[PDB]
DNA sequence: CGCCGTGTCCCTCTCCCTATAGGTTAGACTTTAAGTCAATAC
DNA sequence: GTATTGACTTAAAGTCTAACCTATAGGATACTTACGAGAGGGACACGGCG
């Protein structure tokens, strides 16, 4: 909401999004951090027993 | 791939300059009220005095 | 159906040019007024916005 | 409703492990900027470019043909030449002198 | 006039020339800078009248301030070419050199997709005259009738009235109110249709498959003649070239090769594709 | 005489014609890559 | 059937010439100003206290 505002008051800041919350990971289409994305079972290594 | 426009005079940017607060009016300590009769030719500024 | 041919024409309608439109329309204009017995039925209006 | 952008997308396959051999040449503008160009090998070098930045540019390479540029279309000195004359020129030079000497010096 | 000529004479005197008086120095530098001043106090009289023939041109095309800037350069030429010696008014003048710069700004530069000046006098006069037509006349005037007063054949009739049609936004009406942009609902004929790629990638292959399944080298040849791997199909002359043999035997091969395939098998796993 | 709160209001966001000069293309001529046949040898 | 050469004809193209577009200029009597609410924030006025 009030996308004006907030686009140039965070381009005087120059605030550097670090993209880590469900929103900017969905906009960008990599994967979000919640559910089965985060590193704990996104990087899990299965090998036969 | 984008292009460009060289303008042949400068130019002020929309949101800083018309969107409340006025962020020039905030940078350079001037009224709305008057920085648009600045910017749109209506009023003589002094940009320096010796 | 012929019906519906016959209520098209016979219809009233507050919005359009030099009326209200749905966003601009309040509360207070979707009732009715007492004074609508015999001049517009109060039971048939379309159902959505 | 369809519709098109006026191109055409060809449905080949890149072939990166060939390629003609490309050349590349570095242009100049005037103002000192510096542009790399990929040409083509089996092809002319026109050292006169227009560069990326939108000027014209030469070739570091010392050729300068110098294409001869036009003289300025018409100036106003050139529409007042040909609708009237030098001496009539001279003449009102010559009367608005006088007239500020008068002016000032009475 | 005079400023102009004492700047002409100053450029004169200033090369190779001379080492001029100091008064006389002075005072046609006052001449020169006057000549100037006279002319701007001359343009800035005017531009009242520029904002007068341009107020009636508004409403169509352009804007209204492009077009007094229009009238404004044509003011300034007009003021170039002004002579004083005819004795005359100098609105009657300029009033032509105001009209010209007018009608040729809003001639090319009032479409999207420009069209030159006489094109745009063309379809102009054929909107006038089938205008009067169908003022006066008032049965609505067929396109080969507006070639015989038009004095043009139908067929450039027609071509001037496909011309004349200027683009729609891709941002109006859904169908017929501005619910959604239009540009959301116009396919896209250039894009990947997602079958046509997979199915080219299948025919390469299949295709690589029963070229491989043909004879040694005369398989190659046919591969060379249509260009299965350079991707230019170069000619009998390259293939000897390559081979280092000749143009008849080349074409021999192509067509006991071309002969083969036509026949079921190699053609089964391949008529499908075309 | 010199500065500070409260109030009101404005604004923004949300749900003609002519004349000259120069570039473009279409159209035909001669050359070349291309398709063709006839005899032949292994 | 598969390897050739020597003519023998044929469809497809670089270059010169002509017309048909295209950028450009010019064209004198005198004319001189169009045609709903609902909330938050900021700026301008007015009055109160030291």
């Amino acid at each position: 909401q009030e996308t004006t505002r907030v686009l140039t008051d965070a381009a005087i800041n120059c605030r550097s999004d670090k993209l880590n919350g469900l929103k900017e990971n969905v906009i960008i289409g990599k994967l979000i951090p919640a559910g089965t994305g985060i590193n704990r079972y996104r990087n899990i290594a299965v090998q036969p027993t | 791939r984008m292009g460009h426009i060289e303008l042949a005079a400068p130019v002020t940017h929309i949101w800083y300059f018309k969107g409340v607060p006025s962020r020039l009016g905030y940078l350079l300590d001037l009224a709305p009220k008057d920085l648009e009769k600045i910017i749109y030719f209506a009023a003589y500024v002094i940009t320096s005095v010796d | 159906n012929p019906l519906s041919g016959l209520t098209h024409k016979r219809r009233l309608s507050a919005l359009g040019p030099g009326g209200l439109s749905r966003e601009r329309a309040g509360l207070e204009v979707r009732d009715v007024h007492p004074s609508h017995y015999g001049r517009m039925c109060p039971i048939e209006t379309p159902e959505g916005p | 409703l369809r519709g098109s952008r006026l191109g055409a997308v060809s449905y080949e396959t890149d072939r990166n492990h060939d390629l003609a051999p490309r050349q590349i040449a570095r242009y100049r503008t005037d103002n000192g900027e510096e542009f790399e160009v990929p040409f083509a090998d089996d092809a002319e070098i026109p050292g006169t470019w227009l560069c990326r930045n939108g000027m014209e540019g030469t070739l570091i390479e010392g050729d300068l043909p110098e294409p001869k540029k036009v003289k300025p279309p018409r100036t106003h000195w050139d529409m007042l030449l040909e609708r009237r004359s030098i001496e009539e020129l001279e003449e009102l030079l010559k009367e608005r002198l006088e007239l500020i000497r008068s002016r000032r010096r009475g | 006039e005079a400023g102009l000529y004492a700047t002409q004479l100053m450029t004169e005197l200033s090369e190779r020339g001379e080492k001029l008086p100091a008064a006389q120095r002075r005072d046609m530098m006052w001449i020169c800078r006057d000549g100037d001043r006279a002319k701007n106090h001359l343009l800035e009289a005017n531009l009242r009248l520029v904002v007068s023939l341009a107020k009636r041109y508004t409403g169509r095309g352009m804007a209204f301030l492009d077009l007094i800037q229009e009238g404004n350069l044509g003011l300034i030429r007009a003021v170039e070419k002004f002579d004083y010696t005819k004795g005359y008014k100098f609105s009657t003048y300029a009033t032509w050199w105001i009209r010209q710069a007018i009608t040729r700004a809003m001639a090319d530069q009032a479409r999207t997709i420009r069209i030159p000046v006489h094109m745009v006098e063309v379809i102009n006069k054929l909107g006038r005259i089938q205008r009067e037509l169908l003022q006066d006349l008032g049965r609505e005037p067929t396109p080969e009738e507006l070639a015989k007063e038009m004095d043009i054949t139908p067929e450039k009739v027609l071509e001037i009235q496909q011309y004349a049609r200027e683009p729609i936004s891709l941002d109006q009406t859904i169908g017929d109110e501005g619910d959604s942009q239009l540009g959301d609902f116009i396919e896209d004929s250039e894009a990947v249709v997602a079958v046509d790629a997979v199915s080219f990638t299948l025919l390469q292959d299949q295709l690589q498959s029963v070229l491989d399944t043909l004879s040694e080298r005369e398989a190659g040849v046919v591969r060379l003649r249509f260009g299965l791997t350079d991707g230019q199909p170069r000619t009998l002359d390259e293939i000897g070239q390559v081979y280092g043999v000749t143009r008849e035997r080349i074409r021999q091969i192509e067509s006991k090769t071309m002969s083969k395939l036509r026949h079921p098998s190699r053609s089964q796993v391949l008529r499908d594709y075309l």
